[PDB]
RNA sequence: CUCGUCUGAAACACGGAGAG
């Protein structure tokens, strides 16, 4: 299975310098072209910059040459970017993607990876507080209040990722104070309201915020 | 650079509609275009290669042309699942380009939501904000009104929303709408209520709780 | 050797192919 794990992501002040890793497995970056991708929140695709195989050549957009490094080990199967005066403009989300196999996709880029969110701002992170959403007066509704965090994101679950079905997490919001708050609900069943407990596990990695939540009628 | 120049930003469809979405080159690129499906808040997938190959495992509605320096995406029957953000991408030259991307969404019958609201929990009124939530849950069209009142007074400036992606399979949006309040301005009013107008509500339907 | 081309896990450099 193929697979590229983007890490190195978070908060960087404006004029830091961070580094984001590409960990590639289930094939070699020796025999590929990889590539950086940027997303804004909300906004488009952004090529970023590639490192070419067998030669090791570097590409660049206008608008990273001179303060972006694109490298790759191979013994460790790993792509990196190297990322020197940063600004706003720079927070994204980063993807990793291989360029595929040219008898098999020509230049397209056949995977990509999860992404990994930079935020380039002077605010301090903080942790959320986590509120439940109880359960009243067939179908009812529950969820969590994850309120008063910086930077994104948060994860939530649902007992520990065994609720799926009917949960809605909420995009996140910008609240007046510069912190966000988001909600995350689900329906369930009202029968077994008196006898399925139900928890929701917020992660707020910025922070080393874990947290779980019960929520009860 | 090459500028990448797609239209349109944003269409709605019907489940079986013929969709295109095209994409003009700035210069030749010749045949070296990648079309890309990106649902919210994950990665891209690779649709079309070179302009017009399908790449492998991809439903065979999907199919790009090249006319020129003109490159057309067409989904030939859409589906719930087609919900996403498509973008072209040439590889001709370096540095690599991208178009702007089209939002394609599933049009749908009209869906009344279902609304639900919820006090502030007694561990966050230990501290000095209250926050009462309302929850419109599966409903299409997105366009939804929520309004707040305490005590039947109108609310203003004290609320946010976020609505969630449209779902992939049965097409219908949920909203959450926040009311943030003073703990004291809370303590201070008893009747609580989100007034929901929506295409699928032939009248605006109330939710409320008395505090206590 | 050359290439506004193709291929070798390969946009450039390198090997091979094709044409000159
Ligand atoms: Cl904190
Ligand atoms: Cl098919
Ligand atoms: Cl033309
Ligand atoms: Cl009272």
């Amino acid at each position: 299975e193929v697979q590229l794990v983007e890490s190195g992501g978070g908060l960087v002040q404006p004029g830091g310098s961070l580094r984001l890793s590409c960990a590639a497995s289930g094939f070699y970056i020796s025999y590929s072209s990889i590539h950086w991708v940027r997303q804004a929140p909300g906004k488009g695709l952004e090529w970023v910059a590639s490192i070419s195989p067998y030669s090791g050549s570097t590409y660049y957009a206008d608008s990273v040459k001179g303060r972006f490094t694109i490298s790759a080990d191979t013994s460790k199967n790993t792509a990196y970017l190297q990322m020197n005066s940063l600004r706003a403009e720079d927070t994204a989300v980063y993807y990793c993607a291989r360029q595929g196999y040219r008898r098999r996709s020509g230049r397209g880029f056949d995977y990509w990876g999860q992404g990994t969110l930079v935020t380039v701002s002077s605010a301090s992170t903080k942790g959320p507080s986590v509120f439940p959403l109880a359960p009243s007066s067939g179908t009812a509704a529950l969820g969590c209040l994850v309120k008063d965090y910086f930077p994104e994101p948060v994860t939530v679950s649902w007992n520990s990722g065994a609720l799926t079905s009917g949960v809605h997490t909420f995009p996140a919001v910008l609240q007046s104070s510069g912190l966000y708050s988001l909600s995350s609900v689900v329906t369930v069943p009202s029968s077994s309201l008196g006898t399925q407990t139900y928890i929701c596990n917020v992660n707020h990695k910025p922070s080393n915020t874990k947290v779980d939540k019960k929520v009860e009628p | 650079d090459i500028q990448m120049t797609q239209s349109p930003s944003s269409l709605s469809a019907s489940v079986g509609d013929r969709v295109t979405i095209t994409c003009r080159a700035s210069q030749s690129v010749s045949s070296a275009v990648a079309w890309y499906q990106q649902k919210p808040g994950k990665a891209p997938k690779l649709l079309i290669y070179s302009a017009s190959s399908l790449y492998s495992g991809v439903p065979s509605r999907f199919s790009g042309s090249r006319s020129g320096t003109d490159f057309t995406l067409t989904i030939s029957s859409l589906q719930p699942e087609d919900f996403a953000t498509y973008y072209c991408q040439q590889s001709y030259s370096f540095p690599n380009t991208f178009g702007q991307g089209t939002k394609v969404e599933i049009k749908r019958t009209v869906a009344a939501p279902s609304v639900f609201i919820f006090p502030p929990s007694d561990e966050q009124l230990k501290s000095g904000t209250a926050s009462v939530v309302c929850l419109l849950n599966n409903f299409y069209p997105r366009e939804a009104k929520v309004q707040w009142k305490v005590d039947n007074a109108l609310q203003s400036g004290n609320s946010q929303e976020s609505v969630t992606e449209q779902d992939s399979k049965d097409s219908t949006y949920s909203l959450s709408s926040t009311l943030t309040l003073s703990k004291a301005d809370y303590e201070k009013h008893k009747v609580y209520a989100c007034e929901v107008t929506h295409q699928g509500l032939s009248s605006p339907v109330t939710k409320s709780f008395n505090r206590g």
